[PDB]
């Protein structure tokens, strides 16, 4: 057993968080006083779930995980939430006054300030871990904290912990919802500085989330809480192979193996199937195949694009519930004659499957309905660079009259860091291009 | 399209399918571009200073 | 009110769209990099289609499909028909056809070539690539050895195609010629055919004994406006339209342009479309599209009708530019954006 | 975060004042200082702008200063008089007499010591302070030259804060001397150097408002102040009550001052009040980004907005407010610079003004703000080319000079805003 530290940082970094950990503890059947009646095993264990969790001799189990922020806002409600029992005070770390939606104030100016205390805490964790595999990291690409402070961390990290493992979730941003407008300064900023440090890297668009919302939840303006206990399943689906009995992806490693041929390239899309209002009493239950399929509807993907139009270098399909690997292969079949999935030429045109047998966990009273078996399929395509162009298209909009340029200088940050980090965006473009354009 | 290497546990199981076959900064360092950037904040605060006294 | 953004200045049938919408008072134009529009008129080439659709509150339509360039660059239609199970490795609609590189035919091209040697049949062929604009980079040979030293000696990609030694002659001249259809596509792959065609003929009597002139036997309107004389004594600017030539194919051939030609070119226009409309639908994605295509026939003696090419950024014939743009706006904008008989034929499917 | 409030001057007291019994009013604190509301989302932001001392009382952190006693006397006698800390009152004797450099050099001089005294009591009070905020005229002597001698002042003690005014730009249209433009000019070179956020509010648009829309034959600095009270509610409504947006003073900089000089802007409210009709969202969204209701008189259709915040308040269809923003964009497509994507971001808070269900409150920085620099230099310009009534400042140690130098950075401002007025991507 090797253990798995989770990091969250920001606003968004943390409120995910705090919607990840409460769907493992239903998943796992942990109560919010951290007590697990199914655990038989008192003070101690090497079980699958116990990856995430640790164990006090009075049979709490406990998150392993640390809350960075530098407000206190939304570090408190997890210190009075339904978990607050769960986590103890070392475990969430917050400071005075924040990033300000700043790179530079989150990287240099403050991070300078916290980053030995935040290890600090990190180091305690680890001190605990027989086997440590690596860190996932939660955080907005647009917040001052989650970009600014997340690089830091992620160099620091590379540091300390050389061998391991470092995944992100990263939130992608999205005007709908967006605070900010320097995030695309951020963003790019941020991917420069975190790229040679990340082996795996799941981005999240918050547009895509927000849509499948309103579309499929029937929700008319959703909020923060809708966004994030939908982002949960799909970050759920993603690390169950993490903390229950399995062979695909058991380890951090598996997921660069599997995902990642080229380490720059390191950005899977995922798709999720199927997302159902649970205000739908009755709803047809949707088949392997019906759901298989629905995971090459760009509607249902994590990040808008078009996977017609780029290359498969790796697929990964995660089933949970009521699955049997003949349904996957009839589906698959059927899929690969109607569907246009080119794999570029020096991988193999297949799809690695996982069946977990336990149908999803929903939140009881949430917006999701129970399901007899979703999916979420991640697939390293070439497509979602789509995602780097819009970005780097609004960085260059208003880096080219160095609109808000002069927020970051003030926090001693050089300029030359922008057009450096933005020429690293254009070979990083030029990366995806390389690979799967003719 | 041939199926390999299935694994069955008593929570589930996995497999692959194959439907054709193919054709760091120091710690030092980091320190230096933090203290570099906290001097940069430094010196202008100190013009700022030297503004104001005038 | 609606808005547009203008991308290519030099597209002679948006040009007149756009002039359209702005006539009705419900469309404003904003500047080429104004990413707050509804309607995209995009350029032909590096069309930014993943900057499309993440405008919140904005349904956006672009008059291109992404990915139709398979359809209208003549070395992938090669591949493409050849590869398509839809389209099969033979359809009868298509001359034979190969890739030739100076995933290369350069040998099976050959064996073909040199079994028609053999059996001493037609055995000419025309080399070209969508690269040669104006009937520069064109090579009607009968023998292959000129035709390959041909293309060594440029850098661009071709093919080479049997060339149709039995042409239908209009009369009187002995004047070979091409057809040209106008095709519209909208945002919910509905295939709307023009009912308006023409015929882009040759003003010289067809040649078959020497191909070094090389007027006679291609039809282009550049090559015929400058290359020939006599060009419009039959018609103003060699240009023949349907009425005509259905009348024409009644008094000399006792038949009607639908009966004869019109049922197979209808075939194609549906096979082709629908072979690539998995790939190129944007019936599921957060922004649309519309394209109007311009695909070139050629009629043999026999009355059957071959495929010559697709282009996916047509002009349009002078006297058919309004009904034709009218028809764009009625049946690809408005329908998306509505405001406050029928040209086309719908080719069901 | 606290933020310590400071009001200098006759009209930055008076408006000051009215602000502070405004929001007292939202907050649910009476004139005493205690607490009668009847929702948690009155308090839990109260301590933005409220101490909180023993007996559950809330002191506003509001610092009064002035250099007559009058108009103190009166903020003191007024309805919420009571309830400002009184170590918080520092007022001189002599008067400005309306002289910048009065405020700035010689009388404002020998008081400014007091008035750091008591903002360094309030900052040391704060768990972490955000910043300040000054009110003050720019067309008088305490306000404008005084106030502005304070900000140096406070930028100096606290350079890492931010500091953000309400400042009263002077009309002729409603003038008390004709050396508001001289004043004006000076301040607004210190404004441009010394402030992170600056709401300009034009008492020409004040006037016009109440001339032609609230159809006031006879507006009084009284009905100017109405709007500017309720101008200032709600531009610090997203201060005051839990939000995401602009939730603080530098993340509010962060996102509408691209620029550090560029950081005037035009406030904007509807419905304009002095009437029982619900007010719908359209309204609400026309309304407020129609020249007519901006406290700026300034078109907007003169030049382009390079960012905008849009607060609304009550409880609405938050569709249909994302759906009217998004619409009226499109309206004025032209008028929004290209090169700063999604340029105008968007707040709901449920708790409405008093009196209203609903309402709006319009934050533009646009360079046609430059049409009131404009103004004012011209007026500047019509005395200074003929050295009129410069004894007056020649008198307390001023050299034209710095009449000279103020007017340069001024022309230099407005051509800035130009420069990024026909600026394209
Ligand atoms: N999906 C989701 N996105 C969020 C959430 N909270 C914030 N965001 C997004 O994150 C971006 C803003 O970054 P934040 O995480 O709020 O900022 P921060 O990391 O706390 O850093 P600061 O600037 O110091 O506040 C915007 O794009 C928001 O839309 C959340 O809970 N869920
Ligand atoms: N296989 C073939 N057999 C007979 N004639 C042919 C032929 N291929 C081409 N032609 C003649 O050559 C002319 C030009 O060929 P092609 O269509 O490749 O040029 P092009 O791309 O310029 C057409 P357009 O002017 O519409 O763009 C055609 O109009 C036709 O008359
Ligand atoms: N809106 C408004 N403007 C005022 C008020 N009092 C004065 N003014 C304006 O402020 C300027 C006069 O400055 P004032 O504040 O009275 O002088 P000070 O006491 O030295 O700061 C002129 O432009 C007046 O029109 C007021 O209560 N409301
Ligand atoms: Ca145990
Ligand atoms: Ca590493
Ligand atoms: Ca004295
Ligand atoms: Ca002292
Ligand atoms: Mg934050
Ligand atoms: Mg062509
Ligand atoms: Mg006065």
């Amino acid at each position: 057993m090797r253990e798995c530290i989770s990091i969250h940082v920001g606003q968004a970094g943390v409120q995910i968080g705090n919607a990840c950990w409460e769907l493992y503890c239903l998943e796992h059947g942990i109560q919010p006083d951290g007590q697990m009646p199914s655990d038989k095993t008192i003070g101690g264990g090497d079980d699958s779930f116990n990856t995430f969790f640790s164990e006090t001799g009075a049979g709490k189990h406990v998150p392993r995980a640390v809350f960075v922020d530098l407000e206190p806002t939304v570090i408190d409600e997890v210190r009075t939430g339904t978990y607050r029992q769960l986590f103890h005070p070392e475990q969430l770390i917050t400071g005075k006054e924040d990033a300000a939606n700043n790179y530079a104030r989150g990287h240099y100016t403050i991070g300078k300030e916290i980053i030995d205390l935040v290890l600090d805490r990190i180091r305690k964790l680890a001190d605990q871990c027989t086997g440590l595999q690596g860190f996932l990291v939660f955080h907005s690409f647009g917040g001052g904290t989650g970009s600014g402070f997340t690089s830091l961390l992620m160099e620091r990290l590379s540091v300390d912990y050389g061998k391991k493992s470092k995944l992100e979730f990263s939130i992608y941003p999205a005007p709908q919802v967006s605070t900010a407008v320097v995030e695309p300064y951020n963003s790019i900023l941020t991917t420069h500085t975190t790229l040679e440090h990340s082996d795996c890297a799941f981005m999240v668009d918050n547009e895509a989330i927000y849509d499948i919302c309103r579309r499929n939840l029937d929700i008319e303006r959703p909020t923060y809480t809708n966004l994030n206990r939908l982002i949960s399943q799909i970050v759920s689906s993603i690390t169950a192979s993490l903390r229950f009995d399995g062979a695909l992806n058991v380890d951090l490693t598996e997921f660069q193996t599997n995902l990642v041929p080229y380490p720059r390239i390191h950005f899977p899309l995922a798709t999720y199937a199927p997302v159902i209002s649970a205000e739908k009493a009755y709803h047809e239950q949707l088949s392997v195949a019906e759901i298989t399929n629905a995971c090459f509807e760009p509607a249902n993907q994590m990040v808008k694009c078009d996977p017609r139009h780029g290359k498969y270098m790796a697929c990964c399909l995660l089933y949970r519930g009521d699955v049997v690997p003949k349904d996957v292969n009839a589906a698959i079949a059927t899929i690969k004659t109607k569907r246009s999935i080119q794999f570029v030429d020096w991988c193999p045109t297949g799809f690695k499957v996982g069946i977990n047998y336990q149908p999803p966990t929903v939140v009881p009273g949430g917006d999701l309905a129970k399901v007899q078996r979703a999916v979420c399929m991640l697939s390293n395509t070439t497509a979602i660079a789509e995602a780097w162009a819009r970005l780097d298209h609004k960085f260059d909009l208003m880096y080219a009259k160095r609109a808000f340029v002069h927020w970051y200088v003030g926090e001693g940050m050089e300029e030359g860091e922008f057009s450096e980090a933005r020429e690293d965006m254009a070979a990083l473009e030029k990366d995806y291009e390389e690979v799967g354009v003719d | 399209m041939e199926v390999i290497e299935l694994n069955k546990c008593t929570s589930g199981q996995s497999f692959e399918v194959i439907l054709k076959p193919p054709s760091d900064p120091s710690l030092e360092e980091i320190q230096k571009k933090l203290e570099a950037a906290e001097e940069r904040r430094k010196y202008q605060e100190a013009e700022l200073l030297k503004h104001l006294a005038e | 009110m609606y808005t547009f953004v203008v991308r290519d200045e030099n597209s002679s049938v948006y040009a007149e769209v756009s002039r359209l919408l702005l006539a009705t008072g419900q469309w404003k134009r904003l500047r080429k990099d104004n990413p707050r529009f509804n309607l995209m008129l995009g350029e032909r080439n590096r069309l930014p289609f993943g900057r499309l659709g993440h405008e919140p509150g904005l349904v956006q339509l672009v008059n291109y499909y992404r990915g139709a360039d398979k359809l209208c660059r003549k070395a992938s239609l090669v591949k493409l028909i050849k590869t398509s199970p839809e389209l099969s490795e033979s359809c009868t609609w298509f001359p034979e056809s190969y890739v030739i590189y100076p995933t290369d035919e350069r040998e099976v091209f050959l064996a073909a070539y040199n079994r028609r040697r053999e059996g001493r049949e037609g055995n000419v062929w025309i080399a070209k690539s969508s690269a040669g604009a104006k009937g520069e980079g064109i090579l009607i040979s009968s023998e292959a050895s000129e035709l390959l030293d041909f293309i060594d000696e440029q850098g661009q990609v071709h093919v080479i195609q049997k060339y149709l030694e039995k042409p239908l002659l209009l009369e009187p001249g002995h004047r070979k010629f091409d057809i040209r259809s106008w095709v519209l596509v909208d945002h919910l792959y509905n295939i709307y055919l023009y009912r308006e065609g023409v015929l882009r003929t040759s003003s010289e009597p067809y040649n078959s004994a020497n191909f070094q002139d090389k007027t006679c036997h291609l039809t282009n309107h550049c090559i015929q406006k400058e290359y020939s004389k006599n060009y419009g004594r039959y018609e103003e600017g060699n240009e023949m339209f349907f009425e005509e030539f259905n009348q024409y194919l009644m008094d000399a051939l006792n038949t009607t342009l639908e009966n004869s030609i019109l049922l197979q070119i209808k075939h194609i226009i549906r096979s082709c479309l629908m072979c690539i409309e998995p790939a190129i639908s944007t019936k599921h994605l957060h922004y649309q599209s519309f394209q109007l295509f311009g695909f070139d026939f050629m009629v043999d003696e026999e009355l059957k009708v071959w495929l010559i090419e697709v282009n996916g950024a047509p002009a349009c014939a002078q006297k058919l530019y309004a009904e034709l743009c009218q028809g764009i706006v009625d049946v690809a904008i408005s329908s998306v954006f509505p405001l406050a008989t029928s040209i086309f034929i719908k080719l069901h499917h | 975060r606290e933020i310590v409030h400071i009001q200098a001057g006759q009209c930055g007291n008076q408006i000051g004042a009215k602000f502070w019994e405004v929001i007292s009013d939202e907050h649910g604190i009476d004139p005493t200082g205690s607490y009668h509301g009847d929702s948690d989302l009155q308090l839990e932001r109260i301590n933005v702008y409220y101490n909180e001392a023993t007996g559950n009382k809330y002191v506003p952190r509001a610092i009064l200063v002035d250099l007559e006693p009058g108009t103190m006397d009166s903020v003191r006698s007024g309805p919420f008089g009571q309830i400002f800390r009184p170590d918080n009152f520092v007022f001189g004797q002599s008067g400005a007499g309306n002289n910048w450099a009065k405020g700035h050099y010689t009388e404002g001089a020998e008081l400014v010591d007091s008035v750091l005294d008591v903002v360094r009591k309030e900052s040391e009070s704060c768990d972490c302070l955000q910043g300040f905020q000054l009110t003050h005229s720019l067309g008088g002597g305490t306000g404008s030259g005084m106030g502005t001698l304070l900000i140096s002042k406070i930028r100096e003690e606290y350079p890492d804060r931010i500091m953000n005014t309400f400042s009263v730009m002077p009309s002729p249209k409603v003038s008390d001397t004709v050396v508001e433009p001289y004043n004006a000019t000076l301040s607004v070179h210190q404004l441009v150097e010394n402030t992170d956020e600056t709401y300009c509010i034009d008492n020409e648009a004040l006037y016009d408002i109440c001339f032609r829309t609230l159809k006031l034959t006879t507006p009084t600095y009284g009905d100017l102040n109405h709007l500017v009270s309720a101008t200032m509610s709600g531009v610090t409504t997203c201060l005051r009550f839990p939000g995401q947006l602009n939730a603080d003073l530098r993340k509010l900089a962060v996102n509408m001052v691209p620029f550090p000089r560029l950081h005037f802007f035009m406030p904007g409210f509807a419905p304009l009040t002095s009437q029982y009709r619900a007010l719908t969202v359209p309204e609400l969204t026309q309304q407020m980004f129609d020249s007519k209701n901006m406290m700026a008189a300034c078109d907007p259709r003169h030049g382009r907005y390079l960012t905008v915040a849009a607060i609304f308040r009550g409880r609405m269809s938050m569709k249909e407010v994302d759906e009217q923003m998004l619409n009226v964009q499109n309206k004025n497509s032209s008028y929004f610079v290209e090169w700063i994507p999604n340029n105008v971001k968007t707040a709901v808070c449920d708790i409405p003004p008093r009196g209203l269900k609903m309402s709006a409150t319009f934050i533009g920085n646009s360079t046609a703000i430059q049409e009131l620099f404009k103004r004012i230099s011209e007026q500047f310009t019509a005395m200074f080319r003929r050295k009129a009534f410069l004894h007056w400042y020649t008198g307390e140690g001023m050299d034209e000079m710095e009449f000279t130098e103020a007017e340069s950075n001024m022309n230099d401002l407005v051509s800035e805003y130009q420069q990024y007025q026909d600026a394209t991507a």
